[PDB]
């Protein structure tokens, strides 16, 4: 039952419902966390 | 479909088999005097065959010897006409002849390895060209010298701005062990000019004829390869004074295992050597030239070079 | 049927009749339901506009033909020979010919294996000796073509001119090929035929372009099709380097024809030219179009 | 059928006859509908072009064979023994042979477990003692193989030369392996066979590459296969550093063969050269082609 | 057969199985290739 | 040569055909007895009409002839006969030149024609570009036979 349907689509990963804008915003947030404290205040 | 038309049909041919159309296939009613003929043409329309059928009261029979049809290729298009007495011919069938037989591709095709080659070079354009690969001294070791002072054509030699010796390997290889080289050469100074045959890829081992000229050293040697710039003298030298525009033919005969050099149009070898310990066969069919001079000026250099398979 | 014949000439020169008169004589017949075989696949382009979308042009796509053949014989050993010969008749690197013959003539398509063939049934094929091979072949050049029409004009004069009758009776524009001897300066026609692709349809009605002056021994081939470089010399000389960016721009549009002029000048020997007009079609059979 | 025999030689040396004469003697038979078993999967590359897309080459893909077997026996205990033995015949790390014998000879394929087998029905297997196992095996090398041909040339002379007869009867190019003794300087053929993938198809028709001079004890394996390093010294010395950028570039093209020359020089105690030529095919069986 | 199934899904392109992580990483790698040599050593 | 266990005179044809009328045939031979060896040029697919150079070895007939073929195993002579002794490992070059319509044979390395003939009445062109060899001996032992053969198109 699970093997061969949505339960294996989940194993496939982001083939069905998965959004681009949220992923891009998350990557931007991670980069901002990485780089914000080292940017100058000027 | 108001008008009568032919039927697209096919014919079968076999080598060594008699071409035959049975009468019961060409049935119908045929009065006396009716004649049937079958015409085979090619892609251009040229008739490559014509045969007459044996029309009977109710059947038409075709029967031809295999030699009559052996010249008909597969894909040749046929046209079968019936002609009632006092009437124009009427085409019954038309189509294509296929050959249902063993297929021999190797007979028809000729491989690039199974082809005699002929190469030529004249150096009249004042450029080396992409067909000569420098050897010994690396890239840019060759050059073209005009010899404009005398009424002579440009000749290939070493790049005397950098080197006094050089080699050149003709880019492609021969397809036979036996080979003929024809060189029209100029002697404008002292030096040694090698015509090299049966060479390997890097010209490490080869046979060759060396024309050496100098103040008192005008002779011809048979040399073996020790590298593109090194050689070993084989046998005794033969005195030979090279003049401008002299034509020499270097023929290596494989079945005789003999490399000979003829001067001009002489029917007797100017020099000759046999039984040299040099590898021959596939991988040992490259050819080339070499130059070596003490001074930085041209010595003996080829105005015209030509090569051909076989002797 | 006798109205249609389909043959395959393999890369090895083997000849097979899949359908039509004499089909199956070599052991292989053609199963039904063959796709992307008749019309050349073309996709059209559209830009956004005030009333929806506006036409932007068309592009012809390569043919992805999927078809099944059936290899049969009475005994399994001969069936194995037939299957091996059929497999040998195909390749990926080089293309085999697929000819269609009707009352409109014979048109051929060059096809190669797009992927591995899918042979046989579920069980081993020696049980049946009658097995299907599904084949996914591809046509890089998607148009069906006939033998091109060739014309030759030779002359001995130093300066001369000639007229070549040309006419596209097919469905699609064709690109002319020229073979020009040397030495000599040629002027070749590049008529627009009313084609407005560069917005010069009637400005280039009588366009003629001069090839560079060919030196001795530099016979050239001038192929106007975009697949290949335009000017190529047979002696290896870089002819198009001397052409200042000039080119042949226009194909012979369908339904168009005229007596195109060829001019030869500065030819001390007097040269020759040959015009090749391809016969490309988008369909295996079609009535001629005026 | 007697025209086709399929065997498995397991990683533990077990011999199973899945199909053909003597099938099922070890308890395991082969079920129909086996995929990617006959033709080597080849993908073709296409790149945009003027008339759609243009052919850009081919890449062969690893084989993925999904096939079912049936393990059967009269009693559940001995059936369990048979099923355990069949499972023990396979592994993930090490490969086992799948051999196909027909009138064209015997050709094998090295296959390994791609994933875990899917055994039995939905109920208890001991109920029926006759259960199917679904195997998803993979062939990293996708070509069916025959036993490679080995040739030996031993010479006592300091300098000598030999002609190795070589011929590719398969439908795919093969890569030669050399085993050269030391000391001595070897010259090995790297003939292009007309292959033009380095733009030197005719320039390298009789190409020979000179291996670096070998000191005593530096026996070398010179394999042209891209999967392995060309020069491998048996004692671990870096021998490719004395090779100056030269390499063996060309495989043995299909339908090609000759007496390739091998030269040995500067060998104080003679030398031995072994040539291994693989015999690769893209099908379990096929008639010879030329 | 091919027309109207997965073989036309392939023509559709990245509608079914396709992840964002390696696409973003590849874009970052291309930008890094473009900009890394011209970035100062300071 | 012939298989003398059951034959005395035998002819062979090269499977392939030359692509041009002019041709060169270089043959290295052995003289292990008495007999006749014919190098065959411009033959048809049945070797019915052809030119040829025949080497006869014998007590009094150590000679070379120019021959015109009437069937593979029957021939007639044209012109005189040139004296010639053949030793083991002798190399002979038979060149047919179409421009001069001539057939010539050279021995060893010298470029002077050992034998020559011109104007012989044989068909040429397509279908008459087949080469071959022939052996004819009175005894059942090898006479003059080729150990090496090579053909080149053109001269």
């Amino acid at each position: 039952s699970s093997g061969g349907g949505p339960a294996v689509v989940n194993n496939y990963g982001d083939i069905h419902t998965a959004n681009y804008d949220e992923f891009y915003k998350g990557q931007q947030r991670r980069e901002a966390q990485q780089q914000a404290p080292i940017l100058p205040v000027r | 479909m108001l008008s009568t038309g032919p039927i697209m049909e096919t014919l079968t041919l076999t080598v060594g088999s008699a071409f035959e159309i049975p009468g019961w296939k060409l049935r119908g009613e045929y009065p006396a005097g009716t004649t049937s003929h079958l015409v085979f043409t090619d892609a251009a329309g040229g008739t490559l065959g014509e045969f007459e059928g044996t029309v009977s009261a109710k059947e038409i029979h075709y029967l031809q010897a295999p030699d009559d049809v052996k010249n008909i290729p597969h894909g040749a298009n046929f046209q079968l006409f019936v002609t009632y007495p006092s009437m124009q011919p009427q085409c019954l069938y038309f189509g294509t002849a296929i050959r249902k037989e063993p297929r021999y591709p190797l007979s028809t095709v000729v491989s690039p390895e199974d082809s005699a080659v002929q190469y030529k070079a004249n150096f009249v354009g004042q450029y080396i060209g992409p067909m000569w690969k420098p050897m010994g001294n690396g890239w840019g070791s060759l050059g073209i010298h005009t010899h404009a002072l005398i009424s002579e054509a440009p000749s290939m030699g070493p790049n005397y701005s950098l080197f006094s010796s050089a080699a050149a390997r003709w880019l492609w290889s021969m397809n036979m062990d036996s080979v003929t080289i024809v060189v029209r050469v100029l002697n404008v100074g002292a030096g040694k000019f090698n015509v090299i045959v049966c060479a390997d890829y890097q010209m490490q081992t080869y046979l060759g004829i060396q024309f050496e000229t100098g103040i008192s050293n005008n002779k011809v040697h048979v040399i073996t390869g020790d590298g593109p710039l090194n050689w070993g003298y084989q046998g005794d030298a033969v005195n030979n004074t090279t003049a401008n525009g002299d034509v020499y033919t270097i023929k290596y005969n494989d079945l005789l295992d003999t490399i000979s050099c003829y001067k001009g149009t002489s029917l007797t070898p100017l020099i000759e050597a046999s039984g040299l310990d040099v590898p021959h066969g596939e991988g040992f069919r490259y050819t080339g030239l070499a130059w070596n001079t003490a001074l930085l000026s041209p010595g003996v250099e080829p105005t015209a070079w030509e090569a051909k398979d076989g002797v | 049927t006798d109205f249609l014949k389909i043959e395959l000439i393999g890369r090895d020169g083997s000849h097979w009749v899949l359908s039509g008169p004499g089909m199956g004589q070599q052991g292989v017949t053609l199963n039904p339901n063959l796709q992307q075989f008749y019309d050349a696949p073309v996709k059209t382009l559209y830009v956004p506009g005030p009333f929806g979308e506006e036409y932007a042009g068309k592009r012809v796509q390569r043919r992805e033909i999927v078809f099944s053949v059936q290899a049969y014989d009475e005994d399994p050993d001969t069936w194995s020979t037939v299957d091996s010969l059929w497999r040998w008749a195909w390749d990926y690197d080089e293309e085999s010919e697929l000819r269609v013959s009707t009352s409109d003539g014979t048109r051929f398509l060059k096809v190669r294996l797009m992927e591995e063939p899918k042979p046989y049934y579920e069980k081993d094929p020696h049980i049946t000796a009658d097995n299907p091979i599904v084949m996914t072949v591809t046509a890089t050049f998607p148009y069906w073509q006939d033998e091109p029409e060739e014309l030759i004009w030779t002359t001995l004069s130093t300066e001369d001119m000639t007229r070549f009758p040309v006419r596209n009776d097919g469905d699609v524009p064709v690109w002319l090929k020229w073979t020009l001897t040397a030495p000599g300066l040629w002027i070749l026609p590049d008529f627009s035929w009313g084609n407005d692709m560069y917005s010069r349809g009637r400005e280039d009605l009588g366009r003629t372009v001069a090839m560079p002056e060919l030196v001795a021994g530099e016979h050239v081939s001038v192929d106007s099709d975009p697949r290949v470089q335009t000017l190529i010399a047979v002696n290896g000389m870089p002819t198009q380097n001397r052409w200042k960016g000039n080119d042949l721009l226009y194909p012979l549009m369908p339904g168009k024809g005229a007596e195109i002029p060829v001019q030869l000048k500065n030819a001390p020997e007097g040269g020759a030219c040959k015009l090749t007009r391809p016969r490309w079609y988008s369909r295996p059979w079609s009535r001629p179009g005026v």
